[PDB]
RNA sequence: CGUCGUCAGCUCGUGCCGUGAGGUGUUGGGUUAAGUCCCGCAACGAGCGCAACCCCCGCCGUUAGUUGCCAGCGGUUCGGCCGGGCACUCUAACGGGACUGCCCGCGAAAGCGGGAGGAAGGAGGGGACGACGUCUGGUCAGCAUGGCCCUUACGGCCUGGGCGACACACGUGCUACAAUGCCCACUACAAAGCGAUGCCACCCGGCAACGGGGAGCUAAUCGCAAAAAGGUGGGCCCAGUUCGGAUUGGGGUCUGCAACCCGACCCCAUGAAGCCGGAAUCGCUAGUAAUCGCGGAUCAGCCAUGCCGCGGUGAAUACG
């Protein structure tokens, strides 16, 4: 969940981005 | 997982003292106050007294120790 | 352990901000330090004149500075050389270059920061406290207004316990807004400590 | 020819024309089941009109912009209410009762300080 | 409630059924506010009650909340010594707030993994006199009558 | 607010970093706004003096 | 055709000393784009009432930035004349183009 | 500044009663959120407080068009894009309106119940505001200040360490234990704020953090920007799992003189406890609780899951 750092709501959060939560 | 980037950080004060031992020798013990400089191969064999925050520990340093901060070396806490 | 400051409350309606200049996110924290060491060498000075407030208006390097005082034939000097070596210690502090004025008070006893301050020195020099005050208010409350009040701290007499002396009269709605309470609070370093002196007069309302 | 009542609810406006015609409803462009639908609710927005009994008799261009769309969904069941007084007003009668014309004042109530959210206040042991 | 007597408030009618009483059981069914997924949940179920009953579902659902109701229940009251279990007739309005709530409880307590399946089957077996709901509600009323002995602490 | 600590201003920290703010009113350390330069209780006594102008006290 | 905009902290010593540069310039130019209103930028400061804990009291304090436009269609020459340095605000900023 | 406590109170002046402390007034009946108002009364009035005067949110009108609209006509790379126009939305300024006025009933009155009209009633919803006083309450490490004490040091500069210690115990919280769920993809509605060595469009390299380049923006005209929950489709199929992301290994980005002690961040690997919690105990009465995400203050960066704010969705229940 949120918790996970590998995850989109894990991303969305912790507020950033990444491979699993790309900058559009 | 560490880190630094493409210009690891070493403190002039020995980096140079350091290597001004092995310019015509080697020398005994050195006495730092930059836990923060990392270690690098011209070092190996020296034996550096790294600050404790209340001393200097008499710290030898081997091949398998490069990279590592010698503060790493140095512990600051006392426990049990 | 409450209660607004009543000017504060009041900024918005009957009652106006002493400093009223414009500026920007990085001007700003600087117009201010200067208007505090303007009031601050400004006060240190001004003193014996009696000042009840120092207002500040600004367009750009220009600084009204309308200081309101009760006897202005101090801040003249002989003739009105004061007014000079002062209008020196502005360029020198705030090369902004700028104006200066003096208005009267019409009975600096309408006026709380002086009511107060008038307290504050007779408590200083060893004065009946429960006296002056009970006077004070009488003074304020003579010369017109609709209501007013005086209250001194503690020590009261260099006394090693504390208290607070009372005493008003007339009207003083502090939870009204349209009230217009003028306030003043005049501190009083003596031998034994400090006492706070705060003063409300109720000058009309709407 | 045309007809427009606006319409908010908690922070949502809709622009409501009402035209004679089928009574395909559009908004934002979208069809009415195309900015909704997956929203069980949206039917309730056309209610104004089954109350007076329209629907087939008006068309309806609408805009909708600002909050969420139950929001919105509300908001337009003034528009259709409020156009649709325009046109007949004797259909105010009508929409009284059912209450159609009241605009809802219910808002989200401000975060107080101390408190976690307004009221939900912070939990103590004592102990 | 101290000063007043508490109105009770009133819910917009079914977008459906336009039945109030739906809506009371789909806010049951709801769950952090989410009354959409509430609302689908009561209506997948509400069509499963058919295609494996001719019979309406709104119908079904109806009687299912009848016989959940309880007529009697077992209330608290300290009398100098303890507390007697004090058993007494319940109100047409908590009947009605303790039948849905019952129903939403042990719907979750079916074996069904989904739930419309679990609303739906519940619905069902309590329409015909079965199911966790009627035993609940069938519990409650033998605490009451279990009781009787402290019938005289009326109130 | 010590005042070897007031030593604060300097142009020359040696190092950026080592540049904190501090109240302009009181020497305070923490709390010291930015727009104002001044500290969180400063900030609440001036603005009730009416010296902070604009401000005022907000309530919605 | 002038773009003007007009900042301040008092809702008054704008939008009145925004018709002086309006009513200045009615007879002696176009018909100008009359006043504009233009969003506040509200800057807050929550602050402890007390000077030690007690974190939960708080009280709120607000500085926020009234804006004004006006703008003057046709760069009227002689509109210029009754404007230029005839005014009486003392809090108020002026940016204006062309 | 906290606190009983937004509690409905605390007093005064004169008169009257009492040898006196004091009492009456402020008690009583009715009523109210209220010492609120009514009636009564050796009291008649008054001050602090309540309420109101202020701010926000609900409806409407006036004034104003670099933000909105084929409402409406014409052009359209069919994007309010251009002409164009301020009706609408909106922006921010003034003003209107609610008073138990308005109708039936009860009433001595205040006011209570109910309806009509109205966007709204009867304190419409939320703030700012918190008496005389209490607690020898909290802070002399915000600041101020009497006394006291140190004045090659109880002052000062610096490097390093410590405030980050860990057998344990508690508080406040975060993320969970899952199918009303998790994942991936696609698609949709927000408010309030911030932005010059600042927010950073768009482009290229990189799985990515980010790096290089670089448009616009003194910011209703550009950026932070994606809102999330939601809707649609597909997957998982009841498992400690595609639940949950602790811990640990490795590689790397970034801020900063410098990240060992002691930063955040990305990626690979690892993948812990946890199956809804004993006695006990906390919050909340409506757009509240619950749930979802968004902004800011401080700030190089950040240990914020904190705090102060914003809006989305949106309950149950209150006999007493
Ligand atoms: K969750
Ligand atoms: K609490
Ligand atoms: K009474
Ligand atoms: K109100
Ligand atoms: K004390
Ligand atoms: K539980
Ligand atoms: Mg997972
Ligand atoms: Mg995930
Ligand atoms: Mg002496
Ligand atoms: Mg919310
Ligand atoms: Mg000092
Ligand atoms: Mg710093
Ligand atoms: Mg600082
Ligand atoms: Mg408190
Ligand atoms: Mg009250
Ligand atoms: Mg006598
Ligand atoms: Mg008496
Ligand atoms: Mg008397
Ligand atoms: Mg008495
Ligand atoms: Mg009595
Ligand atoms: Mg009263
Ligand atoms: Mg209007
Ligand atoms: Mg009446
Ligand atoms: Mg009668
Ligand atoms: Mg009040
Ligand atoms: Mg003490
Ligand atoms: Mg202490
Ligand atoms: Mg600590
Ligand atoms: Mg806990
Ligand atoms: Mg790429
Ligand atoms: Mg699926
Ligand atoms: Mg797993
Ligand atoms: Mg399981
Ligand atoms: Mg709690
Ligand atoms: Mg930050
Ligand atoms: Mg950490
Ligand atoms: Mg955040
Ligand atoms: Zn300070």
């Amino acid at each position: 969940g949120k918790g996970d750092r590998r995850t989109r709501r894990g991303k969305i959060w912790r507020g950033t981005y990444g491979k699993y939560r790309p900058r559009k | 997982p560490r880190s630094l980037k493409k210009g690891v950080f070493v403190d002039d004060h020995l980096l140079e003292k350091v290597l001004e031992l092995n310019a015509k020798g080697e020398k005994r013990l050195i006495k730092t106050w930059s836990r923060r400089s990392t270690i690098v191969p011209e070092m190996v064999g020296h034996t550096i007294a790294v600050y404790n925050g209340k001393q200097h520990v008499p710290v030898y340093i081997t091949e398998n120790m490069v990279g590592h901060k010698l503060g790493e070396f140095a512990p600051t806490r006392t426990y049990r | 352990g409450n209660k607004i400051h009543p000017i504060g409350f009041r900024l918005g309606i009957t009652r106006d901000w002493e400093s009223r200049w414009y500026a920007g996110k990085k001007q700003y924290r600087h117009l201010l330090l200067e208007d505090q060491r303007i009031r601050g060498l400004l006060e240190k000075e001004l003193y014996s004149a009696g000042l009840a407030r120092v207002d500040i208006e600004r367009a750009a390097d220009n600084v009204a500075v309308t200081v309101h005082v009760a006897k202005p034939g101090v801040v003249i000097g002989r003739g009105g050389e004061r007014i000079r070596v002062l209008r020196e210690e502005l360029a020198k502090l705030t090369g902004k270059n700028v104006a200066l004025n003096v208005q009267e008070v019409q009975n600096p006893n309408l006026s709380a920061p002086l009511v107060a301050q008038r307290v504050a020195e007779q408590i200083e020099r060893r004065f009946a406290v429960r006296r002056a005050i009970k006077q004070a208010v009488q003074r304020v409350m003579e010369s017109g207004a609709k209501g007013a009040k005086v209250i001194v701290s503690g020590r009261i007499g260099g006394a090693e316990q504390a208290r607070t002396e009372w005493a008003a009269q007339g009207r003083v709605p502090l939870h009204t807004l349209r009230a217009n309470i003028d306030y003043g609070f005049a501190l009083a370093r003596t031998t034994y400590g400090v006492l706070g002196v705060k003063a409300y007069i109720f000058l009309g309302e709407v | 020819e045309q007809y427009y009542g606006t319409g908010r609810r908690k922070e949502a406006v809709a622009r409501v024309f009402l035209r004679p015609g089928n009574g395909k409803v559009t908004v934002n462009g979208q069809d009415f089941n195309e900015y909704f639908q997956g929203l069980v609710r949206a039917v309730a927005a056309l209610e104004p009109l089954r109350a007076v009994d329209a629907l087939g008799r008006f068309d309806a261009y609408i805009t909708v912009r600002g909050g969420g769309k139950s929001g919105q969904i509300d908001a337009i069941k003034l528009g259709i209410a409020r156009a649709l007084v325009q046109y007949n007003p004797d259909y105010r009668a009508k929409l009284k009762p059912l209450g159609f014309l009241t605009r809802d004042a219910r808002v989200v109530e401000r975060k107080k300080y101390g408190k976690h959210k307004a009221r939900r206040a912070p939990q103590y042991s004592k102990r | 409630a101290r000063r007043r007597r508490a109105e009770v408030r009133q819910l917009q009618p079914d977008l459906v059924y336009g039945d109030v009483l739906v809506t009371a059981f789909i806010n049951k069914i709801m769950r952090d506010g989410k009354k959409n997924l509430a609302a689908r949940i009561f209506y997948d179920a509400c069509k499963i009650i058919q295609e494996k009953t001719g019979q309406e579902p709104l119908k079904v659902f109806k009687q299912a909340v009848e016989n959940v109701k309880p007529r009697m229940e077992v209330r608290s009251r300290r009398v100098g010594g303890a507390n007697y279990q004090v058993p007494m007739e319940v109100s047409p309005r908590r009947q009605q707030s303790l039948a849905l709530r019952w129903l939403v409880q042990a719907a979750n307590q079916r074996p069904e993994r989904r739930a419309a399946v679990r609303i739906a089957h519940e619905l069902m077996d309590a329409a015909e006199g079965k199911g966790g709901a009627v035993k609940k509600k069938e519990d409650v009323e033998r605490m009451a009558e279990a009781n009787r002995a402290y019938a005289h602490y009326r109130w | 607010a010590r005042k070897a600590l007031i030593e604060k201003a300097k142009r020359t920290p040696k190092f950026k970093v080592r540049a904190y703010t501090r109240c302009v009113r009181c020497g305070r350390a923490r709390s010291v706004y930015r727009f104002f330069g001044l500290c969180r209780i400063c900030l609440r006594e001036l603005a009730h003096k009416g010296q902070l102008p604009g401000v005022r006290k907000a309530s919605w | 055709k002038i773009r003007i905009k007009l900042r301040g902290f008092d809702h008054k010593t704008l939008d009145a000393s925004a018709q002086k540069i309006v009513e200045a310039a009615r007879r002696s130019g176009a018909q100008v784009s009359g006043p504009i209103p233009l969003p506040t930028r509200v800057r807050r400061f929550t602050v402890i009432r007390g000077p030690f804990k007690h974190k939960d009291s708080r009280e709120h304090f607000e500085l926020r930035t009234h804006n004004r436009l006006v703008d003057i269609i046709n760069p009227n020459r002689k509109t210029i004349e009754q404007l230029m340095t005839l005014d009486l605000p003392t809090g108020v900023e002026i940016e204006i183009k062309t």
